[PDB]
């Protein structure tokens, strides 16, 4: 009321929304029109569109494998490897794919596995993922909604919204020194 | 019988 009206800051992108100074920051954030980021987990700082995220991966990141299927087994090797590591593929399902990433950070190690839908907010709501590791009378098991690529995964492994773990728990389901995730996507 | 794949750690 009163106050004046600034485009978006993707008005050059086709967002066709007005607003105050104010609210101005807030909608950005959630804007449709916002440039998506890479969604492989700090090397690569490439940005565009939707869709140009499929091309992008199968041109610059061809090591990541593509499976088949909404039940599959994300066998991450070399998990007591020295160091910080990630471990990342994809999962082709429902007729979208879905980035599942396993990522080792130094603690005072710690393991953070989530899964992301490429695709906008509204349609990462329609599905759910389940994460579990088994052994022998033993199961830890995490279930959510996947997150989109559009806000990523970085505020989410802050929040340990995702299946943590550390390196004690890690050592019970190994084999051979490979950690087996269960990954099994569902339509909500 | 769910397919597996060995994820080597990314370079
Ligand atoms: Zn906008
Ligand atoms: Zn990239």
């Amino acid at each position: 009321a009163n106050s004046v009206l600034f485009p978006c800051k993707y008005a050059s992108s086709g967002c066709e929304i007005t607003l105050p100074h104010t609210e101005k920051a807030d909608h950005e954030e959630l804007c449709e029109f916002r440039p998506y980021s890479c969604p492989c987990p700090a090397s690569c700082k490439w940005q565009g569109s939707l869709d140009a995220v499929m091309p992008h991966l199968m041109h610059q990141h061809k090591s990541i494998t593509t499976l088949q299927g909404e039940d599959i087994v994300f066998l991450a090797t070399d998990i007591n490897l020295p160091g910080a590591v990630d471990w990342v593929m994809m999962q082709s399902c429902f007729g979208f794919h879905f980035m599942l990433v396993l990522e080792k950070q130094e603690k005072y190690q710690q393991f953070f596995a989530i899964v992301q839908l490429i695709g906008t907010r509204k349609q990462a709501e329609n599905f759910a993922y389940r994460l579990e590791l088994n052994g022998h009378r033993r199961r830890l098991t995490w279930e959510a909604t996947p997150r989109s690529i559009h806000e990523g995964i970085a505020t989410a492994i802050m929040n340990s919204d995702c299946l943590v773990f550390d390196t004690s728990i890690a050592q019970l389901f190994a084999e051979n020194g490979n950690l087996g995730i269960n990954v099994t996507i569902s339509m909500c | 019988p769910k397919p597996t794949c060995m994820v080597p750690p990314m370079p």
